[PDB]
C-alpha cells in the first residue's frame, strides 16, 4: 500500500522527471535489453540497437503509461485498465519480467536525479512500481 | 550436473514406469490451463478456449509429446545437459523467442503432475530428485540465451 | 483475483482433505525443506528431522490457517490480518519463499487427491495460493 | 566467472574510483530501507527506525565497509568466485542463516547506488557487466548452503 509519504515522494520524483520522461523510458529498456537478455524475446520485430527510434518510440509510450499512473495513484487499476487488458490477453509477457523493467527505471532515475534519489524516495519508487506491476498483471488468469 | 547415485536411481526407476506421450500431453496441457499466457506460442493450434478444450487439443498432445521426448532422452545424459541441450538451447531463443521462464513453469508442473500419476510412490526425496532435474533441464535450455 | 468458479473449485479440493490437513501441512513443510534447502534458514532452531513434533505442530498450524483462509476466502486480508502482521514485522521471511511452499503444497495436495486434482482444480488452488501469499506478504513495507 | 574483456575492463575502471567504506555504508543502509525485511539480520545493530537512523548507524556504516571489501576481494578473483567466497558461503549458511535471496537484493541495490553515485558514466553497458559480477557473487555465496 502506498502511504500517503510514499505518494508525495513519487509524485515529487516524477515531477522532476518531467518531459525527459520519454528518454528515461527509452534508456530504461536499453538498460533492461542488455542486463537481462531474456526480455528480448518479446520484442523479436524490433531493432534493439543502441538509438533505434523502435526503443525510442517504446519508451515514449512506457513513460508516458507511468505519467497517467502517477497522475492517477489512487485509482490505478482503472487508469490501467486497457494495459492490463492488453498485456494479459494479447502481450502474455511473464509477469516475472515486469521485475527486471522496474529495477532498470530505478537504475535510470538514480542516474539521472542525484539529490532526489534519497534512500527514502527509493524505497517509495520500487514500492510504486511494484503496484503498477501488480495491476498490469492482475487479470493474467 | 551433480546427483548423488541415490538421486540418479531415484529418477531412472520412476521414469521407466512413465507414459511419456500421456505424460507429454497432460503436462503442456495443464500449462496453457494454469499458466494461460504460455499460450502466446500456440496460436496456430486451434481452440484452446477452455480446459477440457486445451487437455483435448490433439495439438497440444503432439506438442507434448515431443517436448517430453526430447526430455526422455536427457535422462540418459544427466552428466551432460548443457551440451545435450545446446542446438535446442540456440533454437528455442533465436528462432522461437521462448522466455526461459516458461521451461521452469513446465518443469513445476511436471512435478505436479509426476506426484498426481504416483501419489505415495512420489515421495519427498523423489521429489527432490526431479526438483534438481528440472531445474537443471531449463538451465541448460536457457544457457545459449543472448 | 478468485473468480467464483475458483472458490468452488478450491472450497470443494479442500474439503476433500478435510481432517488430513494437519498431516498435509506437515508433509509440505518436509517436501519444501528437501527440495529447496534455503528454507531451512528461516527453521535454525527447529528440529527438522522427519516426523519431528515441531514440524507435525507447525505444519498443524499452517493447514489450520489455510482453513480460515478457505472459510473466508471473500475476506482474505481481513481474515489473515494477525498472521500478515506477525510475518511482516517478526519473521520477516523473503517474499520468495512464498512460492516454494506454494509449489510443495501443490505437489502434496496432487499426490493425495488423485480424483480431484484436474486442470482446473490446480488452477484455482495455485491462484488460491498465491493470493494467500499477497494477503501474508502485504504489510511489508 | 565469464567475462568479455571490455567486461572485465568496464568493471575494473569503475571499481578503482569507488570509495568502498562510503558505497558499502550506502548500500547496505539503502538494502535495510527499501527491503526492510531485511533487517531481521542487525537486531544488534541499533536503531532502525527510520531511514536517516538506518543511514547514520555506525554499526551499518561499519557492516556495510566490512561486506563490500569482501566484495572488492572477488572482484580480484573474476575467475573463481566459488573457490574464493567458499569460507563465507559456509559461514552465512551454518551460523549466520541468511536466506541467500538477501544476496541477490544486496546486489540490486549496489547497482542502484553505483548508478546514483556516478550518473551519467553508468552507462547501460557497464550496468550489465555489474549485473553479471554482482549475480555471479551471489551465486558464489549461495554455493555452499545446504
Ligand atoms: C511498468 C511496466 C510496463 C508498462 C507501464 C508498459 C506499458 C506499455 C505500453 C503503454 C505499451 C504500448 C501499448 C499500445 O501499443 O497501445 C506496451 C506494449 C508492449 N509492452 Fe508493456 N509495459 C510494461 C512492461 C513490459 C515488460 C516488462 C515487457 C517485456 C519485457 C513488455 C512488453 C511489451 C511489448 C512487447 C509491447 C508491444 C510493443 C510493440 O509491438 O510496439 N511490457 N507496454
Ligand atoms: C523441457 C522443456 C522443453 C524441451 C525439452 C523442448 C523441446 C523442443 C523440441 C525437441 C522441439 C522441436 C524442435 C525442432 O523443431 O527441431 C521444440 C519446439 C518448440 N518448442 Fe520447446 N521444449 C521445451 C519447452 C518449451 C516450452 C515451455 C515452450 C512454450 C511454452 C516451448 C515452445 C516451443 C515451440 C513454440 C516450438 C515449435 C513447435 C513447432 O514448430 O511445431 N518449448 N521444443
Ligand atoms: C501459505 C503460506 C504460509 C502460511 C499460511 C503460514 C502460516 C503460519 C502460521 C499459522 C504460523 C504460526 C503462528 C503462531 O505461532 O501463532 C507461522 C509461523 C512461522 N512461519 Fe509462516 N506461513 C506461511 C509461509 C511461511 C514460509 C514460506 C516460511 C519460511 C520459509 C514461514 C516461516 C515461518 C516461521 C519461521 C514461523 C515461526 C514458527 C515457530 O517459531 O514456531 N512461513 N506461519
Ligand atoms: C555481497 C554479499 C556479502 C558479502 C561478501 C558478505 C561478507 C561478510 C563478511 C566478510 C562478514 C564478517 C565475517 C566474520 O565475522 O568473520 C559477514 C558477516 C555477516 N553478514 Fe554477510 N556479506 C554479504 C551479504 C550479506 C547480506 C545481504 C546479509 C543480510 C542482509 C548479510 C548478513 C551478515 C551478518 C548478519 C553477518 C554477521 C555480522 C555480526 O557478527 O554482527 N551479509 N558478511
Amino acid at each position: 500500500v502506498l502511504s500517503p509519504a510514499d505518494k508525495t515522494n513519487v509524485k515529487a520524483a516524477w515531477g522532476k522527471v518531467g518531459a525527459h520522461a520519454g528518454e528515461y523510458g527509452a534508456e530504461a529498456l536499453e538498460r533492461m535489453f542488455l542486463s537481462f537478455p531474456t526480455t528480448k524475446t518479446y520484442f523479436p520485430h524490433f531493432d534493439l540497437s543502441h538509438g533505434s527510434a523502435q526503443v525510442k518510440g517504446h519508451g515514449k509510450k512506457v513513460a508516458d503509461a507511468l505519467t497517467n499512473a502517477v497522475a492517477h495513484v489512487d485509482d490505478m487499476p482503472n487508469a490501467l485498465s486497457a494495459l492490463s487488458d492488453l498485456h494479459a490477453h494479447k502481450l502474455r509477457v511473464d509477469p516475472v519480467n515486469f521485475k527486471l523493467l522496474s529495477h532498470c527505471l530505478l537504475v535510470t532515475l538514480a542516474a539521472h536525479l542525484p539529490a532526489e534519489f534519497t534512500p527514502a524516495v527509493h524505497a517509495s519508487l520500487d514500492k510504486f512500481l511494484a503496484s503498477v506491476s501488480t495491476v498490469l498483471t492482475s487479470k493474467y488468469r | 550436473m551433480h546427483l548423488t547415485p541415490e538421486e540418479k536411481s531415484a529418477v531412472t526407476a520412476l521414469w521407466g514406469k512413465v507414459n511419456v506421450d500421456e505424460v507429454g500431453g497432460e503436462a503442456l496441457g495443464r500449462l496453457l490451463v494454469v499458466y494461460p499466457w504460455t499460450q502466446r506460442f500456440f496460436e496456430s493450434f486451434g481452440d484452446l478456449s477452455t480446459p477440457d478444450a486445451v487437455m483435448g487439443n490433439p495439438k497440444v498432445k503432439a506438442h507434448g509429446k515431443k517436448v517430453l521426448g526430447a526430455f526422455s532422452d536427457g535422462l540418459a545424459h544427466l552428466d551432460n545437459l548443457k551440451g545435450t541441450f545446446a542446438t535446442l538451447s540456440e533454437l528455442h531463443c533465436d528462432k522461437l523467442h521462448v522466455d526461459p521462464e516458461n521451461f521452469r513453469l513446465l518443469g513445476n508442473v511436471l512435478v505436479c503432475v509426476l506426484a498426481h500419476h504416483f501419489g505415495k510412490e512420489f515421495t519427498p526425496p523423489v521429489q527432490a530428485a526431479y526438483q534438481k532435474v528440472v531445474a537443471g533441464v531449463a538451465n541448460a535450455l536457457a544457457h545459449k540465451y543472448h
